[PDB]
RNA sequence: GGUUGCGGCCAUAUCUACCAGAAAGCACCGUUUCCCGUCCGAUCAACUGUAGUUAAGCUGGUAAGAGCCUGACCGAGUAGUGUAGUGGGUGACCAUACGCGAAACUCAGGUGCUGCAAUCU
RNA sequence: ACAGAAAUCUCCAGUAGAACAAAAGGGUAAAAGCCCCCUUGAUUUUGAUUUUCAGUGUGAAUACAAACCAUGAAAGUGUG
RNA sequence: UCACCUUGACCUAUUCUCAAACUUUAAAUAUGUAAGAAGUCCUUGUUACUUAAUUGAACGUGGACAUUUGAAUGAAGAGC
């Protein structure tokens, strides 16, 4: 499907398998051990990440699955 | 509300002391900025600030590290010179403004000369420069926040100190006396207020109308039962003594510096460290989430 | 709680937007003046519509402003106008109250020339002691958390002493 | 047309340093300027008069005049093929002291001083300063510091 | 060490929430004849520290606080850039050689300092 | 209360998100803005200086100096 | 409906992409000044300027220091 949509463009352009998960800025391994931890959690078309900043009961009201 | 991030980034704060509210540095520049060809001349001002229940008067020059205090003075000093209560009235700022002026000048040697204007009469003199001697000690009024409104105590030290012997440039349209329909000062009614007189008008009103204000203002007076009228006599028994002993006694000191402060750090509460507010937010862990 | 934490009166303030001037914002006025004993301030326009007939910079307005033991025997002439029935609005967040009434002006007779009617807004403005830190100029401060007015506290004042009672109808 | 006004092209220049406008501290209205002090000419733009033209921000120059509350400074101005002496008159809140002449004046009061134990004893204590010289010889240890180093790494394009 | 007045640098000092303050100072607070100012002694002025209070101001602490400040071989020797070649490439651009070198991000740490005067169980 | 989405009144939040004659840029929060009071320095005289520059002229501007005034309690500020 | 699958914007936390006439930051290259005898230090002479005050200011008398005299490289003569 993207090989395809190559001739639709001049230049070159390349189909490189990215090693992150999906959409984000974290690869395959270090989304999954952070999903057996609690600091994801969804949103609408996206996910949210837990810190080690702010305030503690931020912490809880969002993310309550960690901290168990 | 909602103090966001972004606003609290570019918040610029005022300086500190615009943020205190206790100096303004729009009239503080034009105070103290010298004439640049008079180099490292100090400009001295006349910090007259009325607090409640005191009233301070300093005398202070500039530098670059910070303000210098030439020579200061209280009103709470004033019990030694014979006036133990008035100490925010309109006169106890003419006695303070004539103890900074007579003790500046004895700690600058020029006391002998400048004695001032000697008997008091409200007459508006200025401190004239004797011929062939040193030129009298230049000093500005600083009235800081307080508002130039005619009659003002902030305007009792600048005739206290005029007339004490310091060159304090000024006109004399805030002194109680003058008047918006004749363009004049009014001498006898000055004369009163230097010599407490519009006070001891309050109480001789006050004998008249009712002994219950009288019986709670001037509660102390009413103690040591100083006369309604001798208050002309009190304030000359202390300009007298002022121009006698200006040369600011200290004070006991009363269990000193090394013990005050133990004293005083006693009830100091202690800024943490790391290795507490971890192990605070360590507890609060299985405080707020230790599955109840 | 604190003898200094105790909700008092600030200042009683008595509205009348006219909206016209000339010969008859002077009896509003008038009528604004013998309520208070003070001597009344005009207020003018901010500007413009060409839709309510009014015009910027005409002093359409009077207000005046009472405080202490004279704004204390104001209320209570209007309040009983109110029937001492106030509602789930009239009160602000801040701990403010007011209302709208008209022609109590029957009690406090001058001359009378009775040509025409003058409703009026009461507002009041409530403090505690130590409100001056805001008002005054040097160290010019702000009234802490606890210690500023609430609507609570003054629903909770009003059914207090003035004895009256909220919402209803 | 071309617009080539006093204030031209002083768009960035003239301003106000983010979140340092305002008034200006005190310290500034405190220094003391004597003739002949080598100073930094930078513009305040809250000041509107004895700003100086756009082509004096950041020269260094020398005071030669010392007048209310402005300094006058002395600026070298290639015109052409030469340098002309060019006169400013600049209120003292455009204007701070060169902190390379006090680096001077203390190595003067440094080379005195340094001297004057060279005349105690030992003649010609070779004041002057010198460049970085090249490093002497050393001898590098290995103990706990073995040395290792794998080689270049391969092609990976971690998306 | 506290506090007050005058400050210097002007958030490590600002902002948000909660909690403490012994003494002292400061403050709130009492009154309106006078000087003075107001629609109104709330502001301002004047008076006595007298009726009372730390409730606020104010100081300090708490906050995996927001912000701000410092450091990092944290990104990163990266992006960019000076200089060189009859280097590559059809070009776009790119690689190398001799140099200079970030910022955002990320972790760690911090949250006024200090001058002059005066006083304080 | 009329009175609403916009009349006036009152409090809270408000770093400027407004205003400063006129374009745009810069600057300004006990002010340079808003309100009030007083005034004519938008004055006289001669030099110096900056920009355009031939370091000519013109225009504009900056700092002084001798005066004379304004102003304010004063330090100061004002040669549009 | 006379509190509802079929709400628009608005607010709060996220997300992709950007700016010659946007910006907290911020290079490389280019750029100003300094690196001393017309200097520094001591003493104190003058003045009508300046200071509350010979205090400062400016210029000095007399005395102290000599080429590692205050970075590197060059200089082909320098200045007019
Ligand atoms: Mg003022
Ligand atoms: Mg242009
Ligand atoms: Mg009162
Ligand atoms: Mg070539
Ligand atoms: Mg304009
Ligand atoms: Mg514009
Ligand atoms: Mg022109
Ligand atoms: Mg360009
Ligand atoms: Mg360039």
């Amino acid at each position: 499907g993207l090989r395809r949509a190559r001739y639709k463009f001049p230049g070159q352009q390349k189909i490189i398998l990215s090693k992150k998960w999906g959409f984000t800025n974290l690869d395959r391994p270090e989304y999954l051990k952070k999903r057996e931890a609690g600091e994801v959690k969804d949103d609408g078309a996206f996910v949210k990440f837990l810190s080690k900043k702010g305030s503690l009961e931020n912490n809880i009201r969002e993310f309550p699955e960690y901290f168990a | 509300d909602a103090k966001s991030s972004a606003y609290s980034s570019r918040f610029q704060t005022p300086f500190r002391r615009r943020r205190e509210g206790k100096t303004d540095y729009y009239q503080r520049k034009r105070l103290v900025t010298q004439h640049k060809a008079k180099y490292n001349t100090p400009k001295y001002r006349l910090v007259v600030r009325f607090t409640n229940k005191d009233i301070i008067c300093q005398i202070i020059s500039s530098t670059i590290t910070g303000d210098v205090v030439l020579a200061a003075a209280y009103s709470h000093e004033l019990p030694r010179y014979g006036i133990t209560h008035g100490l925010t009235n309109w006169a106890a700022a003419y006695a303070t403004g004539l103890l900074i002026a007579r003790r500046t000048l004895q700690k600058l040697g020029l006391d002998e000369t400048y004695k001032g204007v000697e008997e008091v009469e409200g007459e508006y003199e200025l401190t004239e420069a004797v011929e062939d001697g040193p030129r009298p000690f230049k000093v500005f009024l600083d009235i800081g926040l307080q508002r130039t409104t005619t009659g003002a105590r902030v305007f009792g030290a600048l005739k206290g100190a005029s007339d004490g012997g310091l060159y304090v440039p000024h006109s004399e349209n805030r002194f109680p006396g003058w008047d918006f329909e004749t363009e004049e000062i009014d001498p006898e009614l000055l004369r009163s207020y230097i010599f407490g007189g519009h006070v001891s008008q309050y109480m001789e009103e006050l004998a008249d109308d009712d002994e219950e204000r009288f019986s709670e203002l001037f509660k102390g007076y009413l103690a040591d039962d100083i006369d309604a009228d001798s208050l002309e006599d009190i304030y000359t028994s202390a300009h007298e003594a002022i121009r006698a002993d200006p040369a600011f006694k200290p004070t006991e000191k009363k269990f000193t510096k090394e013990q005050y402060a133990a004293e005083s750090k006693k009830y100091r509460q202690t800024k943490l460290s790391k290795e507490e507010r971890a192990a605070r937010v360590a507890a609060k862990i299985a405080a707020l989430a230790g599955q109840q | 709680q604190n003898p200094m934490r105790d909700l008092k009166i600030e200042k009683l303030v008595l509205n009348i937007s006219v909206g016209e001037s000339g010969d008859r914002l002077t009896r509003a006025s008038k009528v604004l003046e013998q309520l208070s004993g003070q001597t009344p301030v005009q207020s003018k326009a901010r500007y413009t519509v060409r839709t309510f007939g009014i015009r910027r910079n005409e002093k359409i307005a009077v207000h005046v402003t009472v405080r202490g033991p004279k704004a204390e025997e104001i209320l209570e002439r209007g309040l009983k106008v109110k029937e001492y029935q106030l509602r789930d609005r009239n009160f602000s967040a801040t701990g403010n109250f007011g209302f709208g009434i008209d022609e109590h002006i029957d009690l406090g007779i001058k001359y009378d020339p009775s040509i025409g009617i003058f409703g009026m807004d009461f507002y009041v403005v409530m403090n505690r002691p130590g409100a001056r830190v805001t008002r005054r100029k040097r160290c010019k401060g702000t009234v802490g958390n606890s210690h500023k007015t609430t609507k609570e506290d003054t629903v909770s004042w009003f059914k207090q002493k003035y004895d009256a009672d909220v919402l209803d109808k | 047309g071309k617009s080539h006004g006093y204030r031209s092209r002083t768009r960035y220049m003239f301003q106000r340093d983010f979140r340092k406008h305002g008034a200006v501290h005190l310290s500034t209205y405190l220094k003391v300027y004597k003739v002949g002090d080598i100073v930094d000419i930078k513009a305040n733009g809250s000041i509107q008069k004895g700003m100086p033209h756009k082509f004096y921000q950041g020269k260094t120059g020398v005071v030669y005049n010392v007048t209310k509350s402005s300094v006058g400074v002395i600026i070298n101005k290639m015109v052409g093929n030469r340098y002309l002496e060019k006169r400013l008159n600049l209120r003292v809140e455009h204007i701070k002291h060169s902190k390379c002449r006090q680096e001077f004046l203390e190595r003067v009061k440094a080379n005195a001083a340094k001297r004057a134990e060279a005349k105690a004893q030992g003649v010609a204590v070779q004041l002057k300063r010198q460049p970085a010289q090249p490093r002497e010889s050393r001898i590098v240890s290995t103990e706990g510091n073995v040395p290792q180093t794998l080689a270049p790494v391969p092609y990976e394009t971690f998306i």
